[PDB]
């Protein structure tokens, strides 16, 4: 029928795992990203980039293993392993970061292909393709804070490292150096995370505390049907609890399951928004009314100027180990210290 | 054929002692 | 009388392993019920006048 | 300071004592199903 | 530290506290040879 | 067998121990089983901790919690916490681990082999859970168990070699307690106590007299309300204000139970008294405190301050800690609070070395047992007893707390019959009027 | 039934690369520090 | 190693008790 | 369901065990080897625990040049050597 | 009948348009008296001297603060866990002056939450519901309690409770970092996870119900007018949702039961906020997150720095800073 038929027919073929168009771009890069990930933290070390051992083969456990970003040198290069910088030598180029860039291209082309696989298993099974939607907020933030962000700041140094303790630093290097908190979009950022956790807890207990009883045993899981055409629980007596506890209560389910979509996928686009901005330092940092009045009063203290404090603190000590391209040598006087404030 | 629960039995067993052998590890 | 302790307390844990590994399987097996009875009574008997032992044992080494 | 610390606890004690005596007033008898 | 006459069995009490742990597990093996009935 | 499937019983397997509810002979099995479980953790736990225990080195620098609970009760120490003998610990997880191996015994046999309904077999023990007359019985029985065992502590701090007394002069030493306070006024007045700061409730229980006296008030009180339940049937206000169920009655000990976790808790973190702090280690405010005063002596060879109500204290952030009482601060004190001139010529050396030890070890740590501050290396392997005995009580009393509003509200919707869900000819809102 | 099947692909692309990397990170556990 | 072999021994009680009344068939 | 053998059918399959007796240990025995001999140190360039730091230095081995970076820790690995 | 059985049988109305109940007759008075004074003490309270060291910190409106910085200042070092009515203060400029609006708003909301809960069950009972929500309730209480209650218990004064304001709160997690390392406590990295799985799964559930709406209007009519308030039949089917979900990962990680799929909705971040709200409670006791400084020892003796320990390095910094 055509070669292009032949290999649509196979590559849509009910299966365990399904395949598909979008497989041939998700499968390669999604398993290599993951490989990468599992190479670097298991053998591949951070010594020449940032001075930090980073794999089981040095000692690192699994909270402080990480593939590190390469070093402030390179630049925002694309470090691929036939470049310039490695010249085909798999040892320079795992020892240079080129393994973050791998792992950061392969993620971003596989995550890519697995909204492509949402997109085309919506087609096929015939549902509307709102959970592609729900997942362009994980991309987004992804995109924001692997490329874009490191994109804005001067390499890919400053991006954060694969792992636990690496995202750590990353967290307490953005309160210190672009006071984070502080920005309304990461505060919308994390009113939708929080506020999701709600939905989906009030909304998961709301169901399993209104069902009917449609089975005789204690156990109602086995009351349920999956072909049923009736509703499992009773949205009439939820909404009469929830108008008299809380004073409001969805009255319409379609609304209901919109809002829990809506909510954290507005928040994580917020808080992608924010991470731009704080790509190109335009930080939400201070406010200027408050840094005036401080300079004229030495008296007021507000827990804003502590918090300025505090960040001072954690960039003069944390400088010099975590940004060692630098050569920052603090001088044990120049610390801030609070009993010298 | 071997019965299932023995499978399972077997298969935690060897997850719990990759995991002591890990935490080991991590104490020495 | 130090080796005499050991012995009996090695043959303590012995028991009492016999007893932990067979009693729950004598419990639950209704078929040869009469003569498992018979054993975890003699094992009991056996348990409690090892542990009388040990105890008097301890008190000599 | 006294006759407000009086105020407050004589407020404190009678929302305190209908709470005990309505939670004693036959709680589970109001339900829709059975009493 | 023990009283010498028990220093041979020494690992086995080294190993003791850990024994009621074991019974959840065990449940839950006597139930995988049930089917979870 | 019967009831152990789900098509009978109605559970499925993760809940399948309320398949045991109306079976009171395999519901005793697991009971006693379950006791034999906890008295099999004490005695191994017992040998695990001597097999491990260096006599010289203090307790709560080697990780102890239930040899120190046996030196309190004055066994085996002698003046200042040292451990003169280790035989009697070794005497309490031996007999331990025996008990739990005949209680095993007795719950392996009720659970498989023993009768499943104990109600044709003894109508003594047989019993409905409905039956009120029948639960307030096996209430005093158990009443009077419990009253017997804390005249058992009053028996013991009293004839049978007393208890360790962390207030006795010269650094404590164990001391049989002669005069109890059996006065009501005092007994109460623990428990009328606020439970805020310098007040502390029935936690700032201060000396052994006071200890002894509420534990005979506690046993007397316990005998008699379990006889008082023996001879009389529930009243009517009673039998209106509870659901009478057997998850009912489990609700109301879970309850109780996450209740009591939280204050022992609070008595393992305040209390020095009943929780020796040679034994337990300093508590927080008492190692603050003992920083405070030998970095006085330091610099005598300033910390003073005034207090809201008036009153000589220890200066810097230890100011939170100024309602702290310790047997080595407290002949330091005097009437207007700490006597300056009684620090620099009344200084004992058992003083100051309690108190250099309890700056060396405050209670402070990581979940990987390492010592000082968390910004800190790890070339010190401490984390306090007290630390590790009120994390898991706070822990082990808030689950409690969520289990007993499970089991309420479970018991509630249970008794008026809407546990499995709305029925849908039935439902109750439906009728109700709309709110607007 | 077949073998050589997709589930079996991606069940021994993940499953063989599991296993050396477990046994290296063993190996590395019986390393002297 | 006698502290492994221990827990192995104390380990392999229980399911073979579980073993021994499943295979001699009674109410498990 | 799909067309493939039941996982559980697979599992407790005599020749399932059979064969995975074999592969497992073969594999398992394949890391150990590639780190006990010291293979994964020369192949991912990791320095070894007394690799860290030059006899004389101590100085971290930062690359400090985009192009210059592949000579850099050759500089780096000579100068331990 | 008797006034007390009309009050009673007005308390426990179900026709009351918000339920009262017994739990609210505690609730409604705790909860007005802290909302009132927590909106008096966030416009126009004078600064607080949290410290006990005479350097007040002004968290109030009216004395030159916004929204974002603005804090209801907690009460006094000097006060610790005592007890700090407005009768116990000489003045009300003193009361003020100590932080004593932070413990009035703090145990009347605590006291009024924990009815919250109570308030929950009761209407649950009342309509003939599983009383289980407030079980649900209970993970962002426990939370409350160990960050007002809890932490200042096992630190030893209330001024190391959490501030009752935006950057109040923020200098409350740095502080807490820096003395704790919470972001190597696993409890806090449950929480994370509770947090972060439930806005996914949250996300997951609302995309997959959306997709698979049934068609019941028309393409300039909203979709939500589809379904009618107390229809019977489902407004979407599960089965083609299941299929969907299932060809996305596999078949087998995929909910056929709804039942089972919305326990799991509801167990995951309840049961991660327990987690990281014992997590708060313990390294209030002092029970701190994994250290892991120096784990990386040369063959020299050298230390070989991680990623531990550049969190300890900010830690450092934070804590020399917060002190003194
Ligand atoms: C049904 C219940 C009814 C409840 C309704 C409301 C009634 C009151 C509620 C009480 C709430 C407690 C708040 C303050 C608790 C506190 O400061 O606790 C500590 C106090 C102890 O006080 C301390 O007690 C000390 C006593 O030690 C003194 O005495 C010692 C003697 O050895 C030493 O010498 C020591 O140095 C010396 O100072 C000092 O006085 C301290 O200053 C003082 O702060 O504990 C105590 O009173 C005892 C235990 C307190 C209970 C723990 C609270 C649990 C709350 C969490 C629940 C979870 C909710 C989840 C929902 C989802
Ligand atoms: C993937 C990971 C997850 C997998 C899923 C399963 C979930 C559970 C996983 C648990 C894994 C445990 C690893 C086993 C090793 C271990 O732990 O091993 C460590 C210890 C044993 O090691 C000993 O640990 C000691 C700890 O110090 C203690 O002892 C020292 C001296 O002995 C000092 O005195 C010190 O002060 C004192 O704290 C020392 O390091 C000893 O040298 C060492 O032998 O195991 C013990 O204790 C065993 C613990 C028994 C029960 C403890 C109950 C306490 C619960 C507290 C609840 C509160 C919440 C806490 C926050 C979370
Ligand atoms: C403290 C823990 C504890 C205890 C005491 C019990 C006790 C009991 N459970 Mg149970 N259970 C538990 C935890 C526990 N459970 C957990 C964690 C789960 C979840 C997996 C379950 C799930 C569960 C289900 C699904 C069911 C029970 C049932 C029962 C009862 C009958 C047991 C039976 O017939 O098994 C028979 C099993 C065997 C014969 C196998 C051997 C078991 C023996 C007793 C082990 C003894 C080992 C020990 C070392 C021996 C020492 C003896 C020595 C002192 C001489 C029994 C009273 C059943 C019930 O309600 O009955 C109506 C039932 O259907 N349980
Ligand atoms: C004295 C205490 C007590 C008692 C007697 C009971 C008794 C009961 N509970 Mg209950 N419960 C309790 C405390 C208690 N509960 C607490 C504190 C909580 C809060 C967490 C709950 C929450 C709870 C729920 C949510 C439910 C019950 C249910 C039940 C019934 C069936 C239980 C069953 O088969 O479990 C079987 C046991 C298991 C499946 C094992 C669970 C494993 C636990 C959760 C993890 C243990 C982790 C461990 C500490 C550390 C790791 C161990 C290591 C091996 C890895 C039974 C009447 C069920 C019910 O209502 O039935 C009517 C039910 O759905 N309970
Ligand atoms: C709370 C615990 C408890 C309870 C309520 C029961 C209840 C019962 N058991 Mg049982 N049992 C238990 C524990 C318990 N047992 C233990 C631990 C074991 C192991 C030794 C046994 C072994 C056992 C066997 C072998 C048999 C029973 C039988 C019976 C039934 C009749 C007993 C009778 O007529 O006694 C009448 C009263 C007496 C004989 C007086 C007993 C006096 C005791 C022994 C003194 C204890 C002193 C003190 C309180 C000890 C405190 C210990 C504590 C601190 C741990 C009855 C339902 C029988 C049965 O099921 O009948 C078909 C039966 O054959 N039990
Ligand atoms: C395990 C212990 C226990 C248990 C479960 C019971 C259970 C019961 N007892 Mg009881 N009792 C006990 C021990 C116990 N008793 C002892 C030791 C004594 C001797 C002093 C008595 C003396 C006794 C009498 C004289 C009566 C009962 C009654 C009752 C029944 C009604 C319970 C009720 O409504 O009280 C709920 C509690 C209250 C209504 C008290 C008011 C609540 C206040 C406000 C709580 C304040 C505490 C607060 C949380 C702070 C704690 C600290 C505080 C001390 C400051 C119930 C079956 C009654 C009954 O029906 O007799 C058959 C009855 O008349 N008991
Ligand atoms: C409806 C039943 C389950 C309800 C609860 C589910 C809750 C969620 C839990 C999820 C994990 C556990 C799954 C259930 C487990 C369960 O039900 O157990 C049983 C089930 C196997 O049962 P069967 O033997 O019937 O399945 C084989 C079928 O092919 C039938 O022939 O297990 C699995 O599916 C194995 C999982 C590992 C398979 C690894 C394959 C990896 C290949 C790569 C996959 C890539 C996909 C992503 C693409 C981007
Ligand atoms: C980079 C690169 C590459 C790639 C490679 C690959 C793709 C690899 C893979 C690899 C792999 C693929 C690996 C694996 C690994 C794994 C592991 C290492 C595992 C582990 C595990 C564990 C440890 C477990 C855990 C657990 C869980 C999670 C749960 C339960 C509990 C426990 C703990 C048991 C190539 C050559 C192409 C090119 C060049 C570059
Ligand atoms: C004192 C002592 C003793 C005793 C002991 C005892 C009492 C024991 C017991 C023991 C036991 C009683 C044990 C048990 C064990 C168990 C086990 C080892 C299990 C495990 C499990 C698992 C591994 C699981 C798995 C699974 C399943 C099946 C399902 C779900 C999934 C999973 C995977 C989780 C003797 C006599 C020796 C001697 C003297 C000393
Ligand atoms: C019902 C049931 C159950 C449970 C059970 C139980 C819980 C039991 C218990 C059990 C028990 C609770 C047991 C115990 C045992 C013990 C024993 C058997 C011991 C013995 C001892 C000995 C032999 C000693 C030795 C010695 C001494 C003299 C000292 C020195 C050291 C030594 C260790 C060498 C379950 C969950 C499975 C499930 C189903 C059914
Ligand atoms: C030994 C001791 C002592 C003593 C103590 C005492 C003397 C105690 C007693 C105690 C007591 C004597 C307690 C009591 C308690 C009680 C309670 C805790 C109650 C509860 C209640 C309830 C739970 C109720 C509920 C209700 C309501 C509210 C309404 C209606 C409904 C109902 C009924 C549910 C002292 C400290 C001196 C010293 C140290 C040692
Ligand atoms: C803080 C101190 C608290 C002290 C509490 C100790 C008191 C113990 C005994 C209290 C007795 C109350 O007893 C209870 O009272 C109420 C009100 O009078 C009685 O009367 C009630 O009857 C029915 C019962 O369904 C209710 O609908 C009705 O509202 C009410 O009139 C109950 O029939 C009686 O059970
Ligand atoms: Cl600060
Ligand atoms: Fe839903």
């Amino acid at each position: 029928r055509g070669w292009f038929d032949i290999l649509d027919d196979w590559l849509k073929r009910d299966r365990f795992v399904f395949v598909g168009w979008s497989g041939i771009l998700l499968f390669p890069c999604a398993y290599l990203a993951l490989g990468g990930w599992l190479t670097g933290t298991t053998f591949v070390t951070s010594w020449y980039t940032h001075g930090l051992a980073s794999s089981y083969l040095e000692g690192c456990n699994f909270l402080t293993v990480a593939v590190s970003t390469p070093a402030n040198s390179m630049g925002h290069s694309l470090l691929l392993l036939w470049g310039p910088e490695a010249q085909g030598d798999f040892t320079r180029w795992c020892q240079l970061g080129g393994l973050w860039t791998f792992i950061a291209l392969h993620g971003a082309f596989g995550l890519i292909g697995f909204m492509l696989r949402q997109f085309e298993i919506a087609r096929l099974v015939g549902v509307r393709p709102y959970n592609a939607i729900a997942f362009s907020a994980p991309i987004a933030v992804f995109v924001s804070v692997f490329l874009i962000y490191p994109l804005g700041q001067s390499s890919w140094f400053f991006a954060p490292s694969f792992g636990v303790a690496a995202i750590f630093r990353f967290l307490l290097f953005f309160q210190g150096f672009h006071n984070w908190t502080l920005n309304p979009f990461h505060m919308m950022g994390v009113a939708g995370v929080l506020g999701g956790a709600l939905l989906c807890a009030i909304h998961g207990a709301t169901v399993e505390n209104t069902l009917f009883q449609d089975g005789e045993g204690a156990s109602t899981f086995r009351a349920f049907n999956p072909t049923q055409a009736e509703e499992t629980y009773s949205m009439v007596t939820a909404n009469r609890f929830w108008s008299q506890i809380f004073g409001i209560a969805f009255s319409n389910k379609r609304w209901l399951h919109f809002f829990m979509l809506f909510v954290p996928v507005t928040g994580l686009w917020m808080s992608a928004i924010g991470v731009v901005g704080l790509a190109l330092n335009l930080r939400s940092y201070d406010f200027i009314s408050q840094e005036i009045r401080a300079a004229e009063d030495p008296e007021f203290e507000t827990f804003y100027t502590k918090n300025l404090l505090l960040n001072e603190g954690i960039r003069a000590w944390m400088a010099p180990q975590d940004q060692p391209h630098e050569n920052f040598v603090f001088p044990e006087e120049v610390l801030p210290r609070g009993n010298a404030l | 054929r071997i019965p299932l629960w023995i499978v399972a039995t077997v298969a935690g067993m060897g997850v719990i002692v990759i995991v002591g052998l890990f935490f080991y590890g991590a104490y020495a | 009388m130090t080796i005499l302790f050991q012995l009996a307390l090695a043959a303590l844990v012995i028991l009492s392993f016999v007893m932990v590994i067979g009693v729950p399987v004598a419990y639950a097996s209704p078929q040869d019920w009469d003569r498992s009875k018979q054993l975890i009574f003699l094992g009991s008997g056996l348990w409690i006048a090892l542990v009388l032992v040990v105890g008097v044992l301890n008190f000599f080494v | 300071m006294e006759t407000l610390k009086i105020t407050v606890y004589i407020v404190v004690t009678f929302f305190v004592l209908l709470f005990v005596f309505g939670f004693l007033s036959g709680d589970p008898a109001r339900n829709p199903k059975r009493k | 530290k023990l009283p010498e006459a028990y220093a041979i069995f020494d690992p086995l009490v080294d190993v003791l506290p850990v024994i009621p742990v074991l019974f959840l597990a065990l449940a839950f093996v006597w139930q995988a040879a049930v089917g979870f009935r | 067998a019967t009831n152990r499937d789900q098509e009978s019983s109605g559970f499925a397997w993760w809940a399948g121990n309320a398949r045991l509810i109306n079976l009171s002979g395999k519901l005793l099995g697991a009971h006693v089983a379950h006791a034999g479980l906890i008295v099999f953790w004490a005695g191994a736990m017992t040998l695990f901790e001597l097999a491990h225990f260096i006599p010289e080195k203090p307790m709560y620098e080697q990780g102890l919690i239930l040899i120190p609970h046996i030196a309190t009760l004055g066994w085996g120490v002698g003046p200042g916490g040292e451990v003169v003998d280790t035989f009697p610990f070794f005497v309490v997880g031996v007999v331990h681990l025996i008990s739990s191996a005949v209680l095993g015994f007795g719950g392996v046999y009720h659970a498989i082999r023993g009768p499943e309904t104990l109600e044709e077999y003894s109508s003594f023990f047989g019993y409905d859970w409905k039956d009120k007359n029948k639960m307030t019985t096996i209430l005093g029985f158990h009443l009077i168990v419990l009253g017997i065992g804390a005249l058992l502590l009053v028996a013991k701090a009293m004839f049978f070699g007393g208890l360790y007394d962390t207030w006795a002069p010269g650094g404590g030493d164990v001391r049989v307690i002669t005069n109890p306070t059996l006065d009501p006024r005092v007994i109460f007045g623990y428990l009328l106590k606020s439970p805020f700061g310098g007040e502390g409730w029935i936690v700032s229980v201060n000396n052994l007299e006071d200890v002894v006296g509420g534990h005979i008030w506690i046993g007397l009180i316990c005998i008699a309300g379990g006889i008082w339940h023996i001879l009389t049937t529930p009243f009517g206000w009673a039998r209106r204000a509870f659901i009478w169920s057997g998850e009912a009655y489990l609700s109301y000990s879970l309850g109780a139970l996450s209740m009591m976790g939280f204050i022992a808790t609070c008595f393992v973190w305040f209390n020095n008294t009943v929780y020796p702090s040679e034994f337990y280690g300093p508590t927080g405010p008492e190692a603050s405190q003992a920083q405070a005063m030998t970095f006085l002596i330091r610099d005598q060879k300033k910390y003073l301050m005034r207090s809201p109500t008036g009153e000589i204290i220890f200066g810097g952030e230890t100011m939170r800690f100024w309602d702290f009482r310790g047997p080595w601060l407290e002949p330091l004190r005097g009437p207007n609070g700490l006597d300056l001139n009684k620090i620099k010529n009344d200084i004992q050396p058992w003083q100051e070395r309690r108190a250099a030890e309890y700056m060396t070890h405050a209670p402070l740590g990581s979940l990987n047992s390492v010592g000082g501050v968390a910004t800190e290396i790890n070339s010190v392997n401490f984390v306090s007893p007290r630390s590790w005995l009120a994390t898991s009580h706070f822990v082990l009393a808030f689950f409690f707390l969520v289990g007993h509003l499970w089991h309420a509200g479970r018991a509630r919707a249970a008794a008026a019959g809407f546990e499995k869900g709305i029925d849908r000819e039935s439902e109750p809102v439906l009728s109700m009027p709309s709110l607007d | 039934y077949p073998i050589f099947t997709v589930r079996w692909v991606a069940v021994h692309t993940l499953a063989v690369p599991t296993i050396f990397f477990l046994g290296a990170i063993a190996a590395m556990q019986f390393i002297q520090r | 190693i006698a502290q492994l072999t221990m827990i192995a021994m104390i380990g392999i009680a229980g399911p073979m008790i579980i073993f021994l009344l499943a295979v001699r068939r009674g109410n498990l | 369901t799909t067309g493939e053998r039941p996982f559980s059918d697979i599992i407790t399959s005599v020749r399932y065990w059979v064969i995975h007796s074999i592969t497992i240990p073969a594999l398992f025995i394949a890391g150990w080897l590639f780190v006990s001999t010291g293979l994964a140190y020369d192949v991912f360039g990791t320095p070894r625990p007394d690799s860290y730091y030059a006899q004389e230095q101590r100085s971290i081995p930062l690359v400090t040049d985009r192009f210059e970076a592949k000579q850099q820790v050759e500089t780096f690995l000579e100068q331990l050597k | 009948a008797n006034l007390w059985e009309r009050f009673c049988n007005w308390v426990t109305s179900t026709d009351n348009r918000l339920y009262v109940g017994w739990f609210g007759v505690i609730m409604i008075p705790t909860l007005l008296a802290a909302t009132i004074c927590f909106v008096i003490a966030f416009i126009a309270a004078p600064p607080v001297d949290i410290d006990g060291i005479r350097e007040p910190v002004s968290g109030s409106l009216l004395y030159g603060n916004n929204i974002i910085t603005g804090a209801v200042v907690p009460s006094s070092n000097a006060i610790g866990l005592h007890f700090y009515p407005i009768w116990e203060a000489a003045s009300l400029d003193e009361w003020l002056y100590n932080g004593g609006p932070y413990q009035l708003i703090i145990f009347h909301f605590l006291l009024g939450a924990s009815c919250y809960m109570g308030r929950q069950w009761e209407l649950s009972y009342r309509l003939g519901m599983r009383p289980w929500i407030c079980v649900a309730y209970s993970a962002p209480l426990a939370s409350a309690f160990a960050v007002f209650l809890i932490y200042p218990i096992g630190q030893g004064s209330f001024s190391d409770g959490m501030p009752l304001g935006i950057s109040g709160t923020f200098n409350f997690m740095i502080v807490f970092q820096a003395e704790h390392n919470i972001l190597m406590h696993p409890f806090h990295q449950l929480g994370v996870a509770g947090v972060f799985g439930g806005a996914l799964f949250c996300a997951m559930h609302g995309s997959l119900v959306t997709s698979s709406l049934i068609r019941e209007t028309t393409e300039t009519e909203s979709a939500n007018y589809g379904y009618k308030f107390g229809q019977e039949e489902e407004t979407y089917n599960i089965v083609a949702a299941h299929g969907y979900f299932g060809r996305l990962i596999f078949q087998y990680a995929s909910f056929n039961n709804s039942r089972s799929l919305h326990f799991f909705l509801a167990a995951w971040p309840v049961v991660g906020v327990w987690f990281t709200a014992l997590g708060i409670s313990t390294m209030a006791f002092n029970l701190n997150g994994f250290n892991f400084n120096h784990s990386v020892i040369d063959a020299k003796g050298n230390v070989i720095n991680t990623w531990a320990d550049i969190i300890n390095r900010a830690n450092l910094g934070m804590e020399v800073m917060h002190e003194r």
